[PDB]
DNA sequence: GCATCCGTGACAAACCTTCCAGCAAGGGGAAGGTCAAGAAATTAAT
DNA sequence: ATTAATTTCTTGACCTTCCCCTTGCTGGAAGGTTTATAATGGGAGCTGTCACGGATGC
């Protein structure tokens, strides 16, 4: 969760499009890891539809910078989600708020010259708790071209 | 001569002829089959040649007469 | 199709959108560059296109711009400034009636 | 081989080069990947595709090495023949070489005296030329149209012979003359007497004598047969995507051979003249687009709508073959990696990843695995590497020790941006860089991609270990101060170590030394701040290296003794007892390198970094909000500033001043408020209420978290703290002005959205400055590195006996730098002495190191004789005892040290960080120069001369204060009077330059007519006026015929003279001469008559020295300088000396401020026009010792004004290389008015005017060329063909036959041999002797 | 978790990261108070007063939200999400002054100075100065070390000038540019420059001989004719200019 | 002897000829690859 | 200082592919030649590239 915010975090996820956006608001009926089925209420119900807006969440696909894109579902089962809200956070969001990174204890002090010219000195818990580990999806197309031989 | 070559450059006089005769001594140490005058203590031939330079045992004319003695021994 | 595929993917305006963050996507979509045909180049520009004007208040943001050679050519759009029917940038304001 | 010889290509030479000729435009087959017979990639012409494998598959596998297969002509050899096989396209018609046609200069018209418009008329098939005619009407080189060709056909018939195009000019160049035209031009050059003709006929005759001397022919200049590039160099290779990878030069060669085949099909088919003339024109355009695509016309496009690369675009700028594939090239064993911090390492030690050292040291790994017996073969060791065996880490640790490696930042800023390192093996995937040398890199840890280069052989390994290791150089090549000084974090830890308190909870305990100091700091019972007495053992080598032992009690702190534990024996405690700022630690490292030498200094720097890291870990230096305190009287300063700008607005509304004076007043009061709030935050920051040992209240140096970064200068000057805690001073408007409303609030209070916009205006302006002008400084480094590409120390000392008189700058204000750091490392020329004429203590040739700079600092020295490189007599470099000291070593400079690229990296170092009431400030005696002074009737001394420079010399005997005084001043003190500081001693109105007369007599208005020359206008200000004159633009031709002049003589009709000279007392009357005195009054000597009124692009313009925006001309010969023709705006200027060049004239464009009048006495080399001076006339009149002194006093002060000190020798040897080509004045040795190099001029003096006979003519005149000009005037051509205009200088090298001896240092970089510099200088000593 | 450099603050004038660090320490103190009152499971109604007290400390907060209109389960989930720090917004130019950040530190059981007297890990002794410690919310970049570490040793050369390539996906080493050549020549290093431009990258018959010499242990400099200087030679010979060696 | 115009630096569609590889359904010549005979070179009786 | 049973050497005597070729087409690839109403001044940047010298025209 982004601790220090700006107020813009509540709209950048909904306006980016990579998250599950609420086109029609209602009550959560069934949430899977790869899809979210929200039951549309009667006020936002159309007679030409089925009253069910299933959001096919995009799984681990490749971006243009060799990193992961995963629309993780963040809402719980059995809770109302109104119009224009979040259902599944994207690759760098958390509950409709922009989760760019992680928050942890930082100390502005020198320690054995390791932070010499604005460098980072990390603890073990950034990888012991797997806080700063990152999925990176690359592409390697083994191409079988046809030569003369 | 691992951390300081200033004693070598003050006993020789300059940098370029020093490193040229040191590289000549190391080339005679690598494939020439010569024995080092400095103990190794798990070191490569370059710092051994530099330690032979800073001990006053290897110079320009000293390496000249050293290769001349080997040439006179081989051509005999 | 050759023209609309040479512009989409091979022009200086078309580039790889970094999809690592939603912030990167919405700052690359709201990115006002000045390269390609019609605009300037990174090597043939001066200090006039890079240094901002007092008319950049709210329309073209002076912050989000790369630190490379074209430091002022690739500008960006602010949050409240939209496009016009003509195409210029407009800033929304609240009207004051004598205080 | 030892030399590179260039000439023009003969068709027989191409026929010998060919070994196969191409006649068909086929490149390869489209189904099979085999070229067929007689093509652009063919096997008969160039060679086979694979190593020992023929075309059809009949002869292969080393069985047929030199036989030729009769089926397709293939010679079965290696692939190496595909990079050396030539062309010989059988051209049906001769064509124009566009390199010798459309260049600047074209070099085909200057051989013929034909303009380029007529060359375009004849080569493009539009106009005819006749080679010879029976009558004098159709002479040689006549330009005839087609109607004139028809008229000559019906008029002459078979008498004339006039073709069109490249064949006509080819026969004209072939059958003009060989040496008779050269002899006729040589006699007609000096037969005629002119200047506009003798600036191009001498270049024509030099071109022709180069043609006759180099054995070249003008037939070989034009192109009759075109050879193609080798096909491996233009490889049509199948890429791994399905399509092919071709070159655009293959497409241009296919188009050229297609137009050649169309011409060959047009010759036998009996074509009409229009189509064959268009075919030859199109072949000319095709070979023009192949050679240089951007000269003859529009750049030829391809399939992707792009200008295709020609043979000139392959060598042009950074994208050419030189700066991308020849000079700056990719290299193996180079690992791109980021920088990390290794603080547990020595100064010569860096980190290395085990994966990157595993893949990077693969031949060393395989050799050490085969020599130890742990691996059988190479691929078994490779499988041991690919599977990551346990023993390969141990063998990598064995091979990585005693094996230095080169760390390299890309791009480097100076010479210390790349140096060697002895790596250790750690985990991770990055390089742990030692923190002390990151300032020498100027590479902060921002993820900088550092390349790591492996020296392979033992020559390069010992060159890495003994010469370019970080333990070999503790100083910078730019200045004597160490740039490998303790940087920001460790200097903050050391400043926290050396700080003192008043409370000081370890009070009263007397410490036994450094041991007890570190003991009671580490035990926690005593703090790091305790003003106690410590018995410290100190040593000083007062004798010849003999240290003496002494121990006493000093008033110090505990942390200074803990630093003294890391300080070695040879340092004194006078450098350890102060506050120890960054400059103080620089002085400490400098004194350590001067006293102890390099042997304890590296270990001292490593221990200092270790102690600074260990006591910055325990420091807790943490910036906060309450640490960055707001001054208590901050809101009242902003309130008083608001009241002041309200008063300024009310004074602007109620009309008293204008808007410009309002802006100046609001800028002045905002600067005053900024200074007030800066002193307020400084008083609130530097003072802190702390308790004493008893109950007291005493202030001291504060323990604030930002005053440690402010006072010590760790990271950030005083302006950053004054803008952080206090308000912002001034910003930058994009038009160049300052915003009239500065930022009232500070950073801790917050900046408004308007105020952040006014801040980001100047911030984005400075960031655009850093984006553009630092790249401009990089190209300036590219410029300056290619004019000093031959300066190697060849000899030790030459007998020149001449140097420079060095003096510091006191220009305008007080002194800026002393003489000790100015002549630091320099070598004296003569036996300099004390200011008194006795006790000569300095020898002839000695350096200025310890026991020499302080020995002059204890004396009152002000100017010494220093030996330079501008007076060194030897060629192709300078001597060791003429330059001085190598700045990064600290001793006598070795033979081989290339000074010019040192100077280029030194001037390129601060390129990333550049972006009247004369009141004396000291006490001394008044001294002048070129004295013309007299006492008037008021008790003062006026000045009636122009070149008076007021200087102040105290009782000691040094020039502490100096000024530059113009003409028409009044001195309040006399010559030789002891004055005090603060008072004004020179009184003159700065808005006007008066016409003060030294003739004490009557006043007589003579040689003036009221109405024609002068007018009658009384001044309505004071009522004191006379017959005055207006400006010269309003007067009629009466002043143009009779010269107006004020002959101040006696009123009884007789004439008087000047006291001292024999000239009659007649002052001249220029414009704006409104006199304020009547006739008949007895004026005294010194009375006033009238009132006459008055940076990195600048660094690049001063280095180029081409011309400023306003050229300041100087007087040539000392004498009477008058006017020639009268002022038609910009008319003339004449100089009439008494024993000099009498009829020589000059030219004045702007008549704004004339220093000397038209008819007064001047000195040779005296200033005439005011403003920026053009150094061409300064070199033309003054010597090199004055121009070099002016440059090292101007551009070094410009670099010092930014806040960085550079040694003056680096801005001296570049200036020495800026006058490398000189202009000879008399014939007899080389030429009459050629531009010849100083080496070719020195080899002519030592051959004729030394031992052979007398003076055959060897005098010359030096010329400061531009940096773009001196790089095209080098005697070597292959280094000149890499900087810029490779087409132009390569054509100048081809038509002259410039055989390169490869004497310069880059000339062996480009050919790929050992350089004649450094360690390769001793190899070149045997190379040039055995040749 | 992170030890950051305080040296880059006064030169780069970024004092707002210190304000962000103090506000993050205050928000983390509120989060530890919520986690201490949550793991005991004492009551819920004290949290509805405490987090409401933590939501109003400025002059005028833009949202006057109340926890009295919420349910027990919603406040319990809000506190469970507030266990992992406290989400706190601050505008870019209407942000909090240091007085409200000091009030946030006072409400989270923290000193008003912002810098907490810290204890060292290596030596255990407490420093003489209090250390500014808190939350910066730093992010992982795209310039990771597995995308930055890239070396090259004799693999996949070119065909035009017989040159090593560039880029990690192309497996080519970093360019030894011309400024590095001038600096290496300013040192006077001749044998390293004769390797870096002739026998390590240029000569195809030279780098193979150098590799065979290093594999068999002979580290002797064997130079020769560069295979890209003759590229320029044949280029200007095909251009129509005669040139040869001595 | 001066103001003024270009290079050049910029971290279609049929028509007709020769030349060469494939599938019948394989045989033969040139050139290079493995099995049973007698000849060199060793040892146990004097 | 000897020679008689083993153990190699040498020599015919056989054993495979490589390549050209067998009559009879069958298809593919490379190169050159007509076709016959009327067809007659074609086409394309890109400058929003700025500041130097070197040669041209008063
Ligand atoms: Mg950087
Ligand atoms: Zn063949
Ligand atoms: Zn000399």
């Amino acid at each position: 969760k982004p601790l220090v915010g700006t107020g813009m975090e509540r709209a950048v996820a909904v306006d980016s499009g990579v998250t599950a956006v609420a086109k029609r608001g209602g009550v959560v009926q069934y949430v899977d890891a790869s899809r979210i089925v929200i039951k549309v209420n009667e006020d936002e119900m159309y007679p030409g539809e089925a009253g069910i807006d299933i959001y096919n969440l995009t799984k681990y696909t490749r971006s243009n910078q060799n990193t992961c894109i995963n629309q993780m579902p963040c809402v719980s089962l059995g809770e109302p989600v109104e119009r224009g809200d979040v259902l599944a956070d994207g690759p760098s969001t958390d509950l409709g708020e922009l989760a760019l990174g992680q928050n942890m204890r930082v100390a502005f002090m020198p320690w054995n010259g390791y932070n010499f010219e604005d460098s980072i000195l990390v603890s073990e818990r950034v990888v012991q708790e797997d806080r700063f580990t990152t999925i990176h999806i690359q592409e390697l197309a083994c191409v079988s071209r046809d030569t003369k031989l | 001569a691992r951390v300081t070559v200033q004693d070598a450059v003050e006993k020789i006089g300059n940098r370029f002829d020093l490193v040229l005769v040191a590289a000549r001594r190391a080339r005679q140490m690598q494939v020439g089959g010569k024995d080092p005058l400095v103990p190794e203590e798990n070191d490569k031939t370059t710092v051994i040649a530099l330690r032979e330079i800073e001990e006053g045992l290897i110079n320009n004319q000293i390496l000249d007469v050293r290769e001349r003695q080997e040439q006179q021994e081989q051509e005999a | 199709s050759a023209a609309v595929k040479e512009f989409f993917g091979s022009s200086q305006l078309s580039q790889f959108m970094d999809q690592n963050n939603p912030l990167s996507e919405i700052t690359h979509k709201r990115r006002i560059s000045a390269l390609g045909p019609g605009g300037l180049t990174r090597e043939r520009a001066g200090f006039e296109v890079r240094d901002v004007h007092p008319t950049h208040y709210g329309r073209v943001c002076p912050i989000e711009t790369p630190e490379g050679p074209n430091i002022g050519l690739i500008n960006s759009l602010s949050v409240y400034a939209q496009t016009n029917e003509y195409g210029f940038l407009e800033t929304p304001y609240r009207k004051v009636t004598d205080g | 081989f030892d030399a590179i010889k260039i000439a023009l290509a003969s068709p027989d030479m191409i026929r010998s080069w060919s070994f196969g000729e191409v006649k068909k435009p086929e490149t390869i087959n489209y189904r099979t990947f085999k070229p067929e017979r007689d093509g652009l990639f063919c096997a008969r012409i160039f060679g086979p595709v694979k190593d020992y494998e023929c075309l059809c598959g009949k002869y292969k596998r080393l069985k047929h090495r030199g036989v030729i297969c009769e089926k397709c002509g293939v010679e079965v050899t290696q692939t190496k023949v595909r990079r050396e096989r030539m062309g010989h396209i059988e051209l049906a018609s001769p064509t124009a070489h566009i390199w010798f046609l459309k260049s600047l200069p074209s070099r085909i018209g200057l051989l013929l005296d034909m303009p380029l418009r007529d060359i375009e008329r004849v080569l493009y098939f539009e106009s005819y030329v006749v080679i010879e005619g029976g009558m004098t009407n159709l002479e040689r080189q006549q330009i005839l149209t087609e109607e004139q060709y028809l008229d000559a056909l019906e008029e002459f018939g078979d008498e004339f012979d006039a073709k069109m195009g490249a064949e006509a000019i080819q026969a004209l160049l072939k059958s003009m003359d060989l040496e008779q035209e050269c002899e006729q031009l040589r006699e007609e050059l000096n037969e005629t007497n002119s200047e506009t003709k003798r600036k191009k006929l001498t270049k024509r005759i030099k071109l022709l004598e180069a043609f006759v001397q180099s054995g070249n022919k003008p037939e070989w200049m034009i192109l009759t047969v075109l050879p193609v590039l080798p096909p491996d160099l233009r490889p049509l290779v199948p890429l791994d995507g399905g399509r092919f990878a071709t070159s655009d030069l293959n497409d241009l060669y296919r188009r050229v051979i297609n137009r050649n085949n169309r011409l060959k099909r047009l010759l036998d088919l009996a074509a009409p003249d229009i189509i064959v003339r268009n075919e030859k024109r199109m072949l000319q355009e095709a070979v023009d687009a192949l050679l240089d695509n951007g000269r003859r016309g529009r750049a030829i496009t391809g399939s992707n709508k792009r200008p295709l690369k020609s043979l000139a675009d392959m060598i042009k700028g950074k994208q050419g073959r030189f700066r991308q594939n020849l000079l700056g090239k990719r290299v193996d064993y180079s690992g791109r990696s980021v920088i990390t911090v290794g603080p547990y390492l020595r100064l010569h030690q860096c980190g290395l990843p085990k994966k990157m050292a595993l893949e990077l040291f693969k031949p060393f790994i395989y050799g050490k695995l085969e020599l130890r017996g742990l691996a059988t073969t190479i691929k078994a060791a490779k499988k041991m590497v690919e599977r990551e065996e346990a023993v390969v880490w141990d063998i990598l640790d064995e091979v990585i020790r005693e094996h230095p490696v080169l760390l390299n930042r890309a791009p480097t800023l100076h010479r210390l941006g790349i140096q060697a390192f002895e790596p250790v093996l750690i985990e991770g995937k990055a390089i742990q860089l030692h923190p002390l040398v990151c300032a020498a890199y100027n590479a902060d840890f921002d993820g900088d991609q550092m390349a790591v280069h492996v020296p392979l052989t033992l020559e390069a390994q010992l060159e890495a270990r003994a010469l370019m290791m970080s333990t070999n150089n503790i100083l910078s090549p730019a200045n004597g101060e160490p740039i490998i000084v303790p940087s920001q974090d460790v200097v903050l830890g050391l400043y926290y170590m050396t700080r003192d308190c008043v409370n000081a909870k370890g009070e009263g305990m007397v410490l036994t030394g450094p041991k007890e100091a570190e003991r009671l700091y580490r035990s926690g019972l005593a703090s790091l701040h305790a003003r106690v007495k410590v018995r410290i053992t100190e040593y000083e080598k007062d004798a010849n290296g003999e240290l003496v032992a002494k121990t006493s009690l000093k008033d110090t702190t505990v942390g200074r003794a803990i630093l003294w534990m890391i300080v070695p024996k040879g340092l004194p405690y006078s450098i350890v007892n102060q506050a120890l700022g960054k400059k103080a630690i620089s002085k400490m490292l400098n004194t350590c390198y001067r006293i102890l030498g390099l042997k304890p200094t590296v270990i001292f720097a490593d221990q200092i970094m270790y102690t600074g890291f260990a006591y910055a870990a325990r420091s807790g230096a943490s910036v906060g909000i309450d640490d960055m305190v707001i001054p208590e009287k901050k809101h009242e300063i902003i309130s008083e500033a608001e009241a002041e700008v309200a008063e300024i607005q009310e004074q602007f509304q109620s009309g008293l001043v204008t808007a410009g004076e309002r802006y100046n007043k609001v800028i002045d009061i905002w600067a005053a408020a900024n200074d007030r709030v800066s002193k307020a935050m400084m008083d609130n920051l530097q003072t802190e209420t702390v308790i004493n040992r008893d109950g007291q209240e005493e202030k001291q140096v504060s323990f604030n978290s930002i005053y440690m970064m402010a006072d010590s200068g760790a990271r950030g000057s005083a302006a950053q703290i004054r803008q952080l805690a206090g308000m912002r001073g001034l910003m930058a408007k994009p038009d160049g002005s300052i915003i009239e409303t500065p930022i009232t609030a500070n950073f801790r209070e917050g900046l408004n959205v308007l105020q952040y916009f006014i801040s980001t205006h100047g911030a984005r302006k400075g960031l655009a400055d850093t984006a553009l002008k630092t790249a401009n400084s990089g190209y300036l480094t590219r410029r300056l590195v290619d004019v000093a590409q031959d300066l190697v120390v060849t000899e030790d000392d030459c007998g020149t006996h001449e140097g420079i008189m060095m003096t510091p700058v006191i220009e305008g204000g007080d002194v800026k730098e002393p003489l000790r750091d100015r002549v630091l490392g320099r070598v004296t020329a003569e036996d300099v002495l004390k200011p008194g004429t006795a006790d000569i203590l300095v020898p002839r040739n000695t350096l200025l190191h310890e026991q020499w700079c302080d020995l002059l600092e204890e004396n009152s020295v002000d100017a010494v004789k220093v030996r330079s490189v501008v007076s060194c007599d030897t060629d192709f470099g300078v001597c060791a005892h003429c330059y001085g000291r190598d700045l990064a070593r600290g001793h006598i400079i070795n033979k081989g040290e290339a000074i010019g690229v040192i100077a280029a990296q030194s001037i390129g170092e601060p390129g990333t960080q550049l972006t009247s009431s004369i009141q004396v400030k000291n006490k001394g005696s008044i001294k002048l120069s070129n004295v013309k002074s007299v006492v008037n009737s008021s008790g003062k001394l006026v000045i009636t001369s122009r070149n008076t420079e007021l200087k102040l010399i105290d009782e000691f005997g040094r020039t502490k204060e100096s000024y530059k005084v113009p003409y028409g001043a009044v001195l309040a003190k006399g010559d030789g009077e002891q004055v005090a500081g603060g008072e004004t001693v020179a009184n003159w109105d700065p808005h006007t330059m008066p016409v003060i007369t030294e003739v004490s007599g009557f006043v007589r208005f003579t040689d003036m007519i009221d109405g024609q020359t002068i007018t009658r206008q009384t001044d309505e200000l004071t009522g004191l006026s006379s017959l005055v004159v207006l400006d010269s633009a309003e007067r009629t031709a009466g002043g143009k015929d009779l010269r107006p002049a004020l002959k101040i003589v006696d009123a009884q009709g007789n004439d008087v003279l000047i006291p001292g000279t024999d000239m009659p007392a007649q002052y001249f009357l220029p414009g704006k001469a409104i006199v304020q005195l009547e006739d008949g009054v007895q004026i005294s000597s010194g009375d006033t008559l009238a009132r006459i009124p008055q940076g990195l692009p600048r660094v690049a313009d001063l280095f180029e020295a081409r011309r400023p925006k306003e050229p300041a001309i100087l007087a040539e010969i000392s004498g009477i300088v008058s006017f020639g023709k009268e002022t038609k705006g910009k008319r003339r200027l004449v100089i009439t000396p008494v024993d000099g060049s009498d009829p020589y004239e000059e030219m004045i464009p702007k008549w704004r401020q004339l220093n000397v009048f038209e008819g007064e006495r001047v000195e040779r080399g005296d200033v005439i026009s005011d403003g920026p001076e053009a150094p061409h006339d300064i070199l033309r009149l003054r010597g090199v010792h004055a121009v070099t002194r002016y440059i090292v006093n101007e551009v070094q002060d410009v670099y010092r004004l930014q806040g960085v000190k550079i040694n003056d020798k680096h801005i001296e040897v570049i200036v020495r290389q800026m006058l490398r080509k000189a202009t000879i004045v008399n014939a007899g040795s080389s030429d009459f008015l050629e531009g010849e190099q100083v080496e070719y001029s020195r080899v002519k003096i030592a051959n004729r005017e030394l031992e052979a006979n007398g003076k055959v003519g060897a005098t010359y005149s030096r010329d400061l060329l531009g940096i773009t000009k001196a790089s095209l005037a080098t005697e070597s051509f292959i280094s000149a063909a890499s900087f810029q205009e490779t087409t132009r200088v390569l054509t100048e090298a081809a038509v002259a036959g410039k055989r390169d001896e490869l004497r310069g240092l880059k000339e062996n970089v480009i050919v790929g041999r050992l350089i004649p510099a450094g360690t390769g200088y001793a190899y070149h000593q045997d190379r040039m002797r055995r040749r | 978790d992170i030890v950051l450099n305080p040296l880059g603050v006064p030169s780069r004038m970024n004092i707002g990261q210190i304000l962000e660090t103090h506000l993050g320490m205050a928000a983390k103190g509120i989060g530890d108070k919520i986690n201490a009152m949550l793991k005991q499971q004492q009551e819920v109604a004290k949290l509805r007063e405490f987090i409401q007290r933590a939501y109003d400390l400025g002059a005028d907060v833009r949202q006057k939200v109340d926890l009295s209109t919420f349910s027990d389960e919603e406040v319990m989930r809000l506190a469970e999400n507030l266990r992992k720090g406290m989400p706190i917004a601050t505008p870019v130019f209407d942000g909090a002054k240091e007085a409200e950040i000091k009030e946030l530190l006072k409400l989270g059981d923290l000193p008003t100075s912002g810098q907490i007297r810290l204890y060292d890990g290596r030596t255990g002794e407490q420093f003489e100065r209090p250390v500014t410690v808190g939350y910066m919310y730093m992010l992982k970049l795209n310039h990771l070390v597995d995308d930055k570490m890239h070396a090259r040793s004799t693999g996949s050369y070119s065909l035009v000038t017989q040159q090593p390539l560039g880029g990690k996906a192309q497996f080519g080493g970093q360019r030894f540019g011309e400024m590095e050549v001038w600096a290496l020549e300013a040192y006077g290093a001749a044998y390293t420059l004769q390797e870096m431009l002739t026998v390590k990258s240029d000569d195809v018959n030279g780098r193979t001989k150098m590799y065979k010499n290093i594999v068999d242990g002979n580290h002797q400099m064997e130079p020769g004719m560069p295979e890209s200087f003759n590229v320029l030679l044949k280029e200007i010979r095909s251009l129509g200019i005669n040139i040869e060696l001595e």
